[PDB]
Protein backbone atom coordinates (compact mmCIF):
# COMPACT_ATOMS: atom_id res chain seq x y z
CA UNK A 1 0.00 0.00 0.00
CA UNK A 2 2.57 2.51 0.82
CA UNK A 3 4.60 1.81 -2.63
CA UNK A 4 0.94 2.49 -4.07
CA UNK A 5 0.17 5.88 -2.96
CA UNK A 6 3.46 6.60 -4.48
CA UNK A 7 2.39 4.92 -7.68
CA UNK A 8 -0.78 6.80 -7.25
CA UNK A 9 1.14 9.97 -7.14
CA UNK A 10 3.37 9.38 -10.22
CA UNK A 11 1.00 8.53 -12.69
CA UNK A 12 -0.85 11.62 -11.38
CA UNK A 13 2.12 13.35 -12.31
CA UNK A 14 2.41 11.96 -15.26
CA UNK A 15 -1.12 12.34 -16.13
CA UNK A 16 -0.68 16.13 -15.73
CA UNK A 17 2.40 15.91 -17.54
CA UNK A 18 0.45 14.33 -20.36
CA UNK A 19 -2.65 17.17 -20.68
CA UNK A 20 0.23 19.63 -20.80
CA UNK A 21 1.25 17.97 -24.48
CA UNK A 22 -1.80 18.65 -26.73
CA UNK A 23 -2.19 22.28 -26.07
CA UNK A 24 1.37 23.25 -27.68
CA UNK A 25 0.55 20.73 -30.58
CA UNK A 26 -2.24 21.65 -32.28
CA UNK A 27 -2.57 22.38 -36.14
CA UNK A 28 -5.32 24.99 -35.59
CA UNK A 29 -3.85 26.78 -39.06
CA UNK A 30 -3.80 23.04 -40.59
CA UNK A 31 2.72 27.11 -48.46
CA UNK A 32 -0.73 27.59 -46.51
CA UNK A 33 -0.36 31.40 -46.81
CA UNK A 34 0.44 31.44 -50.17
CA UNK A 35 -2.81 29.98 -51.54
CA UNK A 36 -5.99 30.79 -50.95
CA UNK A 37 -7.85 29.46 -48.28
CA UNK A 38 -11.23 28.11 -49.07
CA UNK A 39 -12.36 28.78 -45.53
CA UNK A 40 -11.98 32.30 -46.16
CA UNK A 41 -14.73 32.46 -48.51
CA UNK A 42 -14.17 36.71 -48.47
CA UNK A 43 -11.04 35.98 -50.96
CA UNK A 44 -12.98 33.45 -52.66
CA UNK A 45 -15.43 36.05 -53.50
CA UNK A 46 -12.69 38.94 -54.51
CA UNK A 47 -11.41 36.68 -57.00
CA UNK A 48 -15.16 35.21 -58.20
CA UNK B 1 -14.82 -38.63 34.38
CA UNK B 2 -11.07 -36.47 33.82
CA UNK B 3 -10.01 -39.64 31.34
CA UNK B 4 -13.25 -39.04 29.30
CA UNK B 5 -13.17 -35.39 29.85
CA UNK B 6 -9.53 -35.05 28.45
CA UNK B 7 -10.42 -37.23 25.73
CA UNK B 8 -12.52 -34.40 24.65
CA UNK B 9 -9.62 -32.08 25.20
CA UNK B 10 -7.34 -34.15 23.13
CA UNK B 11 -10.39 -33.69 20.09
CA UNK B 12 -10.28 -30.16 20.72
CA UNK B 13 -6.23 -29.99 20.34
CA UNK B 14 -6.30 -32.09 17.66
CA UNK B 15 -8.92 -30.30 15.77
CA UNK B 16 -6.61 -27.65 15.54
CA UNK B 17 -3.01 -29.52 15.45
CA UNK B 18 -4.01 -31.20 12.37
CA UNK B 19 -5.09 -27.97 10.99
CA UNK B 20 -1.57 -26.44 11.97
CA UNK B 21 0.49 -28.52 9.90
CA UNK B 22 -1.57 -28.41 6.63
CA UNK B 23 -1.64 -24.29 6.76
CA UNK B 24 1.61 -24.31 7.83
CA UNK B 25 2.97 -26.72 5.10
CA UNK B 26 1.21 -23.75 2.77
CA UNK B 27 2.12 -21.00 4.13
CA UNK B 28 5.37 -20.00 1.93
CA UNK B 29 2.64 -20.58 -0.55
CA UNK B 30 -0.19 -17.70 0.02
CA UNK B 31 2.80 -15.36 0.56
CA UNK B 32 4.36 -15.84 -2.28
CA UNK B 33 1.22 -15.85 -4.53
CA UNK B 34 1.06 -12.52 -3.22
CA UNK B 35 4.50 -11.28 -3.70
CA UNK B 36 5.47 -12.57 -7.43
CA UNK B 37 1.53 -10.87 -8.26
CA UNK B 38 0.60 -8.02 -6.00
CA UNK B 39 3.32 -6.75 -3.79
CA UNK B 40 6.38 -7.31 -6.31
CA UNK B 41 4.71 -6.09 -9.36
CA UNK B 42 4.24 -2.89 -7.29
CA UNK B 43 7.80 -2.76 -6.32
CA UNK B 44 8.68 -2.91 -9.68
CA UNK B 45 5.92 0.15 -10.41
CA UNK B 46 7.71 2.91 -8.82
CA UNK B 47 10.88 2.73 -11.01
CA UNK B 48 9.29 3.01 -14.73
CA UNK B 49 6.35 5.50 -13.15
Amino acid sequence: RQLENLVQELSQSNMMLYKQLEMLTDPSVSNPRNTIDTKDYSTHRLYQ
Amino acid sequence: QLVEETQEQVRLLIKGNSASKTRLCRSPGEVLALVQRKVVPTFEAVAPQ
